[PDB]
């Protein structure tokens, strides 16, 4: 319960997280939505897979939100970004915003599976742990994919609230306007950050190389284990 | 124990395996992958710096968290890598010009995923009560990782990029073609 | 399909790759045998008196 509780923790994070760039509560609340049909669905594919609801499933809820919530986003904002461009409304904006990313929500969730597919095969009495999270994760990425396809693009169609052409909302008022035009932060000042980078490039090879180093050092020095021990509200003391 | 052994090289040795060929029939090409694979350090750098100087172990929520850092992390490097060379092909612009038109229409999606995450699971990191033990461990690995590896990858896949592109070359491109 | 993979050999190697290697793990754990299970099973009960 108390995981449970963290997650419907994380996705209030995540809701207030996509209110502060999408400023609108319609546009917001599409991403949000995905995260509870996903991972309804998840559970219904664990009864599926006969598996249970435990620490590790329960973590695989949790860690599939930033997946989720990235296909959501991935969708919304591209949404957003040919509005803003060439002023279409959200029914149109979206349909051929959909026409030409559906092929890539579908192949990137194929490669990204391909990091937890493997892991489901872990072997030994140890192996059902690595595959409840695996099974849990790769469903969630599976769902993610099929709710992009069918319920974020409608929900885009009905939700999104027009933009004018080149409209970038640099003058809402009070805050919002405020993050907005200063979301040109550095949009600007870390792209020529990045362009900088780039006329030199000989060097910042060399940077990569000391963290792989440093990552090298950091793991091998680093001890392992199985699961930690938990503190369950009891203990027993042996008297011989 | 005897009959353990050693899983884990193989397993994630046959996944940066399936997941280079993947990655190959995504951008048809045997090289641009690499551009997306060099990114895995960076997320296993703040994994291990945040659970090193935390007194975290190597255990199982430590190998999960990672792999998640590593697939949300793969995933906005992807991102990237398809709208600079989407850029390249579509349109004619060269690499250099195509590279920084794909990082800045992406540098938001990309910190919108990372911080909703990020932020969405400090209450495992700051979790204290029953379980909280797997709630911490399996949290703060996640929140590290993922901190390093939004930080690096957003300088670094740019530099992936144009370095690799630069190494299997073509010999024609670097201006702006027309299609 | 076949117009689409002949502009595309790349993704038509891994796709092949992807399925060999699958079959190489598969022939490190597969149990060997000359035959399945064919025979009928059996139950015997003994008693001595
Ligand atoms: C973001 C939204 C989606 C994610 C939410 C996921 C959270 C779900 C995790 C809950 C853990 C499961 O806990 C489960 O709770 C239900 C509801 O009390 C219990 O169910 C019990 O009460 C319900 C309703 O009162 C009865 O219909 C049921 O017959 C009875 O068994 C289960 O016996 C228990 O095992
Ligand atoms: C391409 C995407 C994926 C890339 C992922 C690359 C990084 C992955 C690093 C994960 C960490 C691996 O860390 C490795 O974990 C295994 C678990 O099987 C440990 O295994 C050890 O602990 C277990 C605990 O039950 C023992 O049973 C086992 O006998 C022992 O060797 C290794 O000591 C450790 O070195």
């Amino acid at each position: 319960h108390e995981v449970v509780k963290t997650l419907v923790e994380a996705i209030i994070l995540v809701f207030l997280v996509m209110y502060l760039f999408l400023q609108n509560f319609r546009a917001t609340l599409i991403p949000t939505i995905a995260v509870p049909v996903v991972l309804l669905g998840t559970f219904a594919v664990l009864a599926a897979f006969g598996f249970s609801i435990n620490t590790l499933t329960m973590f695989g809820m949790v860690l599939a939100i930033g997946l989720l919530v990235n296909d959501a986003i991935v969708v919304v904002e591209n949404v957003e970004r040919v509005m803003a461009e060439e002023g279409l409304p959200p029914k149109e904006a979206t349909r051929k915003s959909m026409g030409q990313i559906q092929g890539a929500l579908v192949g990137i969730a194929m490669v990204l599976s391909a990091v937890f597919v493997p892991m489901a095969f872990f072997g030994g009495s140890t192996g059902a742990i690595y595959r409840q999270f695996s099974i849990t994760i790769v469903s969630a990425m599976a769902l993610s994919v099929l709710v992009a396809l069918i319920l974020t693009p409608a929900l885009c169609a009905t939700m999104l609230k027009p933009i004018a052409k080149g409209d970038h909302g640099e003058g809402k008022k009070g805050f919002f306007g405020w993050f907005n035009r200063m979301f040109e932060k550095s949009t600007h000042h870390y792209t020529d950050s990045v362009g900088g980078i780039l006329r030199s490039t000989g060097r910042y090879l060399v940077l990569y190389l000391i963290i792989v180093v440093g990552m090298a050092y950091l793991f091998v020095r680093l001890p392992s284990s199985f699961l930690p021990d938990e503190d369950q509200g009891v203990f027993m003391t042996m008297v011989q | 124990e005897r009959l353990s052994g050693n899983q884990a090289p193989s397993l994630y040795a046959i996944s940066l395996i399936v997941v280079f060929l993947c990655l190959a029939a995504l951008y048809e090409s045997w090289s641009i992958p690499f551009s997306v694979m060099l990114v895995v350090p960076l997320g296993v750098i703040g994994a291990l710096l945040a659970a090193t100087f935390r007194g975290l172990t190597n255990d199982v929520y430590f190998q999960v968290g990672l792999l998640t850092t590593i697939g949300l992390s793969a995933k906005n490097a992807i991102l990237i890598v398809e709208f600079a060379k989407d850029l390249m092909d579509k349109e004619g612009k060269g690499l250099i010009e195509a590279t920084l038109d794909a990082v800045r229409m992406r540098l938001r999606p990309i910190l919108m995923t990372s911080l909703a995450f990020i932020l969405g699971v400090m209450p495992l990191v700051i979790s204290t009560g029953a379980g909280s033990g797997a709630q911490n461990a399996v949290g703060t690995g996640v929140m590290g990782g993922m901190v390093t590896a939004t930080v690096l990858a957003i300088f670094f896949v740019p530099v992936f990029f144009v370095v690799v592109r630069r190494r299997f070359s073509r010999k024609n491109e670097d201006i702006e073609h027309s299609h | 399909m076949p117009n689409f993979f002949i502009d595309r050999p790349i993704f038509a190697w891994v796709i092949a790759i992807i399925i060999m290697l699958a079959g190489g793990l598969a022939i490190l754990k597969l149990p060997v045998a000359q035959y399945p299970t064919i025979a009928p099973p059996a139950v015997t009960i003994s008693a001595s008196y």
